[PDB]
RNA sequence: AAGUCUGGGCUAAGUGGUAAAGGAUGUGGCGCGGCGAAGACAGCCAGGAGGUUGGCUUAGAAGCAGCCAUCCUUUAAAGAG
RNA sequence: AUGUCGGCUCGUCGCAUCCUGGGGCUGAAGAAGGUCCCAAGGGUUGGGCUGUUCGCCCAUUAAAGCGGCACGCGAGCUGG
């Protein structure tokens, strides 16, 4: 969210990448390398962990990039936190694991980062709400 | 097109009223509605 | 469909239609309702062709309350046989429907959801129908 | 609220909403009286009004009288009032109809289901001084088969049941 | 308003400026003369008829003055290939697709313009009078085909 | 044969001079509400965001096929459109 | 005592148009089509089978329209 020429956001797993479901044309249209990209990002991600990096690149004429690393969705930070496989299809009825007002509050603190919302309630309410959002009730 | 019911199928749609003649008038001629 | 499952007598007059309902003026159910504005006999095909119409409109959500029953055996003579010999056969069924009754009402849904999936309905009425909400009669003090 | 009311001696009820005047009628063990508000003023006030709460007759004649209508007669089709007619107040245990507001979003959520507000209100005996504007039914814990009614709803100081109970006062049900 | 000679007979009330005179056959309704250093327009009750007339008279006077502070305007492009008419005089002269040439015409107190054969506009000292030669020209050729060449207007193209 | 009689209205279709559901910014008269000089309607310039591509399913479903929910964020304001 | 089917002869009117003339949509590239609108001025073939109307078929055509006229027409014919 900054400037914009050919953009292509796109989120990737641990070292595993290259695929061309998940990538491969994801940037490979719009004349890039699957090489360059590949290795380039099994360098960070090796270095952080093996989970689901956010990666937004962004694309010129020179099949160039800036393929900025972000935290992973607040929707599996929430997942793990109870040990949930899915999401849960029916939200808003059916909690099929819960989180603790502190457990969210952990989350919070990883993405507060990238958010807009230095207090760490702000951050944390934009997260108890993304339980109603795959049905997964707040313990409080 | 031409019918008895004649109304509006968008935002960008006008009820013209010319020559006793119920028209709709839009940007996109699938819409061109009278009424007969 | 929807037909009564008794009744003493098989076939019964015509009768007549003198206007103004005899009761069911007042909207005692749901928020939203529909009524009558001219006589008429709705048939067991309408009133369910109605009933779906509207569900459908508004799939899985509120309740629908029909206030009006086809108990009358309508009855025709066949095709190309002529007059007397007998009365005629059951067809199917009608309820009689006169000015100001409120025949269906909706409960449980938006404004936005009400005021159309009556609007349907409505076109689906051999007569011309209104749209209500509950108001000045209720049952209270 | 308050409103405007008039006498009327014997003078036709047709010319009268001829005019504009829907008439009425202030009763109760002593005063039986004719009377003729306006229309549009009672339905602008009787709107949000209701049997509900009381209102306040400001005849030709100063006297300003109490009042709790008792029934309003409709024209069926065009279900518009013909005789508005208003119970005059005093202090003795009058029974009426207290409001129910519910408020809490009981279960039939993603479920569905619907608020059967079965009997939007109702009937107990107090006095003129004692307007219990609502009451209380959050209902929230009572899903769908379920219905709470009777003996549900708490009677503040000066308010008791007319009932048995057993009146379902509302209830929940499946949608489409 | 300007050099601008307000006449004010029944319902005429032609204009002269730098170019030429334009009269207005104005509906003899409300009347409304030179008066003071610009023109009013008054008109009776509200009634719809005035106050479409009130406006539709307003409006179409004002176009009247400007019709000597030039109301020219009105351009046209061609695009396609083959298609780009270019000037024969104070005349104009189309050629696009059909297997036969196809003129122009004459249109007294009107002037062409043909600065480059991919463009044309039209010198105009009315107005509806110069609109009409739009879509006149504009209609020797249809737009697109789905897409393509054609004749147009300062508007934009369907795909 | 006898008023181109007299006041006050409505109608622009030859309606009047024979039709229905249903359509429509056709006109006229009473009304009810809603916003408005703590500056409204249209307008023209500005923004129209973030968690997040909400969860499911799908090749794909990123507000924008369908299914569920519809909480919360930083704001002058931004719908899980 | 108002002669009843089909054919033949002679037509004429309707439009709810089968061609041909105009025109809006199109899931209209073009040529072809589809659907609705306007529009009878004029056109709307020859045969095989059956009493047939109706149909099916052969060979074409721009098209081989649907009706009303006492299901037009026996003081005009035929009479299967
Ligand atoms: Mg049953
Ligand atoms: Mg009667
Ligand atoms: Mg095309
Ligand atoms: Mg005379
Ligand atoms: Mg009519
Ligand atoms: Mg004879
Ligand atoms: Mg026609
Ligand atoms: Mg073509
Ligand atoms: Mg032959
Ligand atoms: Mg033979
Ligand atoms: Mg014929
Ligand atoms: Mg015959
Ligand atoms: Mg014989
Ligand atoms: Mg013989
Ligand atoms: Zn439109």
């Amino acid at each position: 969210m900054k400037k914009v020429v050919a953009v292509v956001k796109l989120q990737l797993p641990a070292g595993k990448a290259t695929p061309a479901p998940p990538v491969g044309p994801a940037l490979g249209q719009h004349g890039a390398n699957i090489m360059e990209f590949v290795k380039a990002f099994n360098a960070a991600t090796a270095n952080m962990g093996d989970a689901i990096v956010p990666v937004e690149i962004t694309i010129y004429a020179d099949r160039s990039f800036t393929f900025v690393t972000k935290t992973p969705p607040a929707s599996y930070l929430i997942r793990k936190a109870a040990g949930l496989e899915k999401g849960a299809h029916k939200p808003g009825r059916e909690k099929v694991g819960r989180i603790t007002w502190e457990q969210v509050l952990e989350i919070a603190k990883q993405k507060m980062p990238d958010l807009n919302t230095t207090d760490l309630e702000a951050a944390a309410r934009m997260i108890a709400g993304s339980a109603r959002s795959m049905g997964v009730e707040v313990v409080g | 097109k031409v019918r008895a019911s004649v109304k509006r199928i968008c935002d960008k749609c006008k009820v013209i009223r010319r020559h006793g003649r119920v028209y709709v008038i839009c940007e996109n001629p699938k819409h061109k509605q009278r009424q007969g | 469909m929807l037909m009564p499952r008794r009744m003493k007598y098989r076939k019964q007059q015509r009768g007549r239609l003198k206007g103004a309902t005899k009761g069911g003026d007042y909207v005692a159910f749901g928020d939203y309702g529909l009524v009558a504005l001219e006589p008429a006999w709705i048939t067991a095909q309408q009133i369910e062709a109605a009933r779906v119409a509207m569900v459908r409109h508004f799939r899985r959500g509120g309740k629908i309350f029909i206030r009006i029953f086809p108990d009358k055996p309508y009855t025709k003579k066949p095709l190309e046989v002529r007059m007397g010999k007998g009365k005629g056969n059951v067809e199917g069924y009608v309820a009689v429907v006169k000015p100001g009754r409120v025949m269906f009402e909706v409960a449980g849904v938006t404004e936005e959801q009400a005021m159309e999936a009556l609007r349907i309905a409505g076109h689906k009425l051999p007569i011309k129908t209104k749209i209500v909400r509950r108001d000045a009669y209720d049952e209270a003090q | 609220y308050r409103l405007k009311a008039y006498y009327r001696e014997g003078e036709k009820p047709s010319a009268l909403r001829r005019a504009g005047k829907l008439p009425g009628v202030m009763y109760n063990r002593h005063l039986n009286r004719k009377v003729y508000v306006d229309l549009v003023e009672f339905d602008k006030v009787f709107r949000q009004a209701s049997i509900h709460h009381v209102i306040v007759l400001e005849l030709p004649d100063g006297q300003s009288l109490p009042t709790l209508v008792r029934q309003v007669n409709l024209d069926k089709r065009r279900r518009r009032p013909e005789h508005v007619d208003f119970f005059v107040l005093s202090d003795e245990p009058v029974e009426m109809y207290v409001p129910l507001r519910f408020v809490g979003t009981p279960a039939g959520v993603r479920a569905g289901g619907v608020l059967q507000e079965i009997h939007r209100d109702i009937l107990v005996k107090v006095s003129p001084r004692n307007i219990p504007e609502f009451i209380e039914v959050d209902v929230s814990g009572l899903e769908i088969g379920d219905s709470l009614h009777a003996s549900d709803l708490k009677l503040p100081p000066g308010v008791e049941l007319a009932v048995s109970p057993e009146e379902t006062i509302a209830a929940v049900v499946p949608p489409e | 308003p300007k050099g601008v000679s307000v006449e004010v007979a029944p319902g005429r009330v032609k204009v002269k400026g730098p170019k030429g005179e334009l009269e207005v056959p104005v509906s003899p309704e409300m009347r409304v003369v030179v008066e003071e250093g610009v023109v009013r327009v008054e008109r009776p009750s509200d009634e719809r008829r005035h106050k479409s007339l009130h406006g539709l008279t307003r409006t179409l006077i004002a176009n009247a003055v400007k019709g000597v502070s030039e109301g020219y305007s009105k351009e046209l492009l061609i695009k396609g290939i083959g298609y780009r008419a270019r000037l024969v005089g104070r005349a104009l002269e189309l050629t696009v697709g059909f297997s036969h040439p196809v003129v122009v015409e004459p249109p007294e107190g009107i002037t062409f313009e043909v600065p480059e054969p991919t463009r044309v506009r039209v010198s105009g000292i009315d107005k509806q009078k110069v609109g009409q030669v739009a879509a006149n020209i504009r209609a020797i050729r249809k737009p697109s085909a789905y897409h393509e060449k054609g004749i147009y207007y300062a508007g934009e193209p369907v795909r």
